[PDB]
């Protein structure tokens, strides 16, 4: 469920 | 450790450099940065959205969880994340890229920390997610528009932090010219850092898995790049792989590309040309 | 001083429970502060959850040095820079965010000198104070009874699996509706758990609203008004008559912990007394 | 764009 990195 | 001890923030979008960046300064004796935390940049987004609205704003006050209190909290948290996921040393340091769209509260929460904010050619960066398949919550990796549109909006909003702070505390990096001229830089940096400078940071891949040295994490997606000695290999292998559409408008869907030194109609720019 | 062994007071439940009546009732007393919701504290919580709870991100995290250890730490350090600078200080800090007992074991592992105050109130009557006051909680449709029901279950369920589990020396279920009807014994068995001396204080907590050493109210928070009251029996059955009979039909299917908890789904309203 | 609490 998590992704490489997160841009909010 | 304590709220006024130096620090060192590493970030940038990433496939910006930003690990061998890390792992050269990991290769000084007396510098630690260790491997991205993960959890800094999530813990610094949540507390930005608090802040994004007055309406919570307005009842964290009435609650007496105030700046002042979350900002030790926050210091709290930071802290034992960063001093305690990796090694002593003299300098601690972290990189998680994302953690400098929050560059500005960090060196508010931190003043003795200073910033490095690796910039590379976005055109790079994206062909660099998408071929990689390197996923970033919010970057659609089937559009090299989308995501240099979002590589554009990362880089401006950090970029902007950085300036803000200014240059005693904030140094950009151009990827393209650290690797092209590696003394130059770490000779720079380290003196901007208050760093004596030690050789080895100019043979990084010397101090793999050593002790003082670089700690990789097997799971993180640059690890078998830092592994190699500093090299050119990866300037301009974007170059041909960008649709002609998202070429033909690069000026407008990424702005920030000539800002940043980098011309948006060469394909590449002669990084190098003094 | 404050340090991570100190014995520490966390109340929670399902919004609408009792909850802030609870904490009142402990601010209260001359040697407890627990003062307002603190927000930030459940949402802390909610990220290490997820974090810990996906077996790919432990993996990930383990292998940047970001273990249990270390993340537990920082969670100890963050939480108690939040419950000891927000609000006044006392000899026994408290700290009541409903949702805050989704991490009731977690806590009770960070904090082994804390004790937990599970309040349980019945679900229909919680149900129809969130949907008539229009009280939001992300992931309850307040259109819906049917919904509301089916999410207070789920939320209580966690919530006292985990009040059992570290069992009677360390949590204590505090029925609202018997807190109501018999304030002194519950209080006084309740501060026997917490091993503080009794005050009457606490039966009385109208009388210390605003006061030093008191109970310190937040103007935005929507029990205030409610709260400013002496514990009184208002609120037991206003429920009654308000739901969809459709829901009343199908309510020990959809809430199957009301029974659990000792509420018949069947009586309209159970005899609380 | 914050609810008076969030379940999760
Ligand atoms: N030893 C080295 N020399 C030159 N570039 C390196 C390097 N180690 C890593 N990099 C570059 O850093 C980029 C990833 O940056 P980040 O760590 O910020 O995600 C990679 O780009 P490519 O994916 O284009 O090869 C990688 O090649
Ligand atoms: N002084 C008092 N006596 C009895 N119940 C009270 C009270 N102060 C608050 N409560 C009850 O606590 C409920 C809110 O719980 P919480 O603080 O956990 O959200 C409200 O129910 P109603 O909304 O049904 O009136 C409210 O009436
Ligand atoms: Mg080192
Ligand atoms: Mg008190
Ligand atoms: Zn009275």
């Amino acid at each position: 469920d998590f992704e490489d990195y997160e841009f909010d | 450790y304590h709220k006024d001890m130096p620090l060192i923030f590493i970030g940038g979008v990433p496939r910006s450099g930003t690990t061998l960046m890390r792992a050269m300064l990991d290769a000084h004796p007396d510098i630690r940065c260790g491997e991205e935390t993960r959890v800094i940049p999530r813990i610094l987004a949540l507390k930005q959205m608090w802040s994004r609205s007055s309406k919570e704003k307005i009842r964290l006050d009435e609650a007496g969880v105030t700046d002042e209190v979350l900002d030790s909290a926050m210091q709290a948290f930071l802290l034992e994340i960063i001093v305690k996921h990796g090694e002593p040393a003299p300098y601690l340091c972290n990189k998680d890229p994302f953690a400098l769209k929050s560059l500005t509260y960090l060196s508010r929460l931190f003043p003795n920390a200073k910033f490095l904010l690796m910039v590379r050619d976005g055109r790079a960066s994206v062909h660099s997610m998408i071929s990689r398949k390197v996923t970033i919550a919010g970057f659609d990796l089937n559009s090299y528009r989308d995501c240099l549109t979002k590589w554009n909006r990362a880089i401006e909003t950090m970029y902007n932090q950085c300036m803000e702070v200014g240059y005693k505390k904030c140094m950009l990096v151009h990827y393209e010219q650290l690797v092209l001229h590696p003394e130059r830089w770490m000779r720079t940096l380290l003196k901007f850092l208050q760093i004596p400078w030690n050789h080895s940071v100019l043979h990084h891949e010397e101090m793999i898995g050593k002790a003082g040295g670089v700690s990789l994490s097997k799971v993180e997606r640059s690890t078998d790049q830092v592994i190699k000695p500093v090299n050119v290999g990866a300037l301009s292998k974007w170059v041909g792989k960008i649709p002609p559409d998202v070429l033909q408008d690069m000026a407008v869907i990424a702005p920030m590309l000539a800002k940043l030194g980098y011309d948006p109609y060469a394909n590449p720019p002669n990084y190098g040309k003094p």
